């Protein structure tokens, strides 16, 4: 969306007055589209909400055969760990590493399908790698009031933090915005809120300092839990975008990542883009 | 490590439409991909702390390729970079280079492997796909030349090691890095 | 989706791994299915909340139709919205005097070809001669259903010298279900078949054909869409870039067309 930008400006302004009237009437038609449209999105977070418990079984199997709790059945077995393979193939593949019984699970499962992903990779340091290997379960669950969802990760006791769970939280509206109503597209984002890292000494890859002494932000994946804040708290329009940067990682890992974890671990999900 | 399997597959099946690659081959080129890129990369970001603003484009990576890629083969890259920077700046970034290599994906491998306030122009991700592409499509030429020489359809890392050998200057390369 | 496992980004790791382990990898990717279904099922219904915020829709839909048509005058509140965002009261009050009420101008020529013509897309399928044509276009409306499962868009132009039709329309069948002989690919409705309509040219008036008689390019070869499968690669790529453009002018155009109208929507 977007001022004397608009493509069709000469156009427009060449306009007789009583056709730019009747322009102007369906301006205010398309104010009343997008709160029918507001209403739907609406509807579409109460289905999401309605199907965390349609798919909390196949994610709770997930996050078992990872921690290693429960075993494969032969159904699961007999399902072709990559698919599109010659039958040579797939053979040669369960046959390229004996089976080691001293290793639990699926090691570093998360940690993978996290990094496999192109927009969550960028965020991911090589000082966060280790910490995010004891990563259990990325879990996500929306709510309706306060309107938005948050996602959790749990994380194995580790020499990190002392943190079970780091929580992330975006609080979203879902009426047309009222600074710009005809630029809605969906759900916007109100608020970010994190948690607080109860770092071990020594430990905090998010805090360096520089020399007068100053501590400074360093790039981390762990940063997602300090997000910025907004005008609500809060240059002006770079945590701004920085807000929709966040935003945006939230939202891949919420609908992309975690529906489609497997298929991310095995890197059979790209992008040529 | 980045994966460039589904780019080198699709560069040996222009200059080889019939002929296979196995696994150990594809991973072998994954490194040289790699392996290459991050010498490459490694001399931009520092060219660019010559440049005021620490701006990356075009030049920064010409001279990288020169300082790296040995007599004629840097001549050639050299060459096939401008052409497809011609053929950007005038679909996909990529398609708009005439590349199968991929653009943008390697634009932000360079922000990320180099400067950070400064610019990073996309002409710099389409001379670096440019550079890559013709590079892995001359080993797998070679290689794939070999294999069929053996009444073969497959590049194995044997073939590689062939092709790589009666070739000085690709030979130069890999020892080097 | 990577359908040559030998490309798969990870490949190595996972051929690395101890049987057990990728036994673990295998159970992972049954329960994927298991997810994948329930997906399927969560995108039906979100077509049925399609179908039933219709007639919300269509009501703003049928005044915007009232309005280009001439048929009923701008109310006071409608007026007193302004033509374009991010406008002074100066700006704005001089592009209102910028051209003086035409009295002879009813409702608002060209609006949908203008639309239409302003999403990249769609205009790279409209060609010179198909303009004065899309001319005539006094709506575009789009409607789904269940059973078949689909939807289609219907073109309405007024009386007009290139074709008798008042009203072209396109269908697409759409698959809701994962492929049980590659489910994991999935990620919503794949469309089946699109259907196009018959137009009823006048003599010499059909652009969609030229003598060299042979087809042309035309954005009405939109409704003789490429066959799928059953009534025959290159049709399927065809097919697809035939679906993305119904799904531009349904999703994207059709609810937002005075902002592709004015161009303030790039």
């Amino acid at each position: 969306q977007h001022g004397l930008l608009s493509t069709n400006f000469d156009m427009i302004q060449a306009l007789p007055l009583n056709v730019k009237q009747r322009v102007c009437a369906l301006k205010n038609l398309q104010m009343k589209t997008i709160q029918i449209e507001s209403d739907f999105y609406k509807r579409v977070h109460e289905l999401e909400i309605e199907f965390e418990g349609k798919f909390k079984s196949t994610f709770d199997q997930r996050k078992a055969i990872v921690a290693g709790e429960v075993e494969p059945t032969k159904e699961q077995i007999d399902t072709p760990i990559l698919e599109g393979l010659e039958g040579d193939q797939l053979a040669e593949l369960y046959k390229a590493a004996e089976a080691d019984p001293s290793a639990k699970g699926i090691k570093d499962f998360w940690l993978t399908a996290l990094r496999t992903h192109d927009l969550v990779a960028e965020a991911i340091e090589e000082h966060d790698v280790p910490i995010l290997s004891y990563l259990t379960d990325v879990t996500t669950a929306a709510s309706k009031d306060p309107a938005g969802f948050k996602i959790e990760f749990h994380f194995a006791t580790n020499p990190y933090f002392k943190n079970q769970v780091l929580t992330k939280t975006y609080l979203l509206g879902f009426d047309p915005d009222a600074e710009a109503p005809l630029q809605f597209d969906g759900p916007h984002v109100i608020r970010a809120v994190g948690d607080t890292i109860e770092w071990e000494d020594g430990k905090n890859v998010t805090k360096k300092a520089v020399k007068l002494t100053k501590t400074v932000k360093a790039d981390s994946f762990f940063n997602f839990f300090e997000p910025p804040k907004s005008k609500d708290e809060r240059d002006d329009e770079q945590a701004e975008e920085f807000l929709e940067l966040d935003y945006e990682m939230g939202q891949a890992i919420r609908d992309t990542i975690i529906p489609r974890a497997v298929l991310f671990y095995t890197g059979e999900l790209q992008s040529d883009d | 490590k980045e994966s460039y399997s589904v780019y080198i597959y699709r560069v040996l099946k222009q200059v080889h439409p019939d002929t296979g690659v196995s696994s150990k081959a594809m991973s072998i080129m994954n490194s040289f991909v790699n392996d290459v890129f991050e010498r490459i990369a490694a001399e931009a970001s520092r060219l660019a702390h010559y440049n005021k603003r620490s701006t990356i484009s075009s030049r920064e990576i010409q001279t990288a390729v020169r300082l790296i890629l040995p007599g004629e083969l840097a001549k050639h890259a050299v060459s096939e970079g401008t052409k497809a920077v011609t053929k950007y700046t005038s679909v996909s970034r990529s398609a708009r280079a005439g590349l199968q290599f991929p653009v943008g994906r390697i634009h932000r491998f360079l922000k990320q492997r180099t400067t950070s306030s400064g610019r990073v122009g996309a002409t710099a991700a389409v001379y670096s796909a440019a550079i890559l592409e013709y590079l892995t499509a001359e080993v797998l030429e070679l290689a794939g030349n070999a294999s069929k020489d053996l009444k073969v359809k497959r590049i194995t890392p044997r073939h590689l090691h062939l092709a790589i050998r009666g070739d000085e200057e690709l030979d130069t390369l890999i020892k080097a890095t």
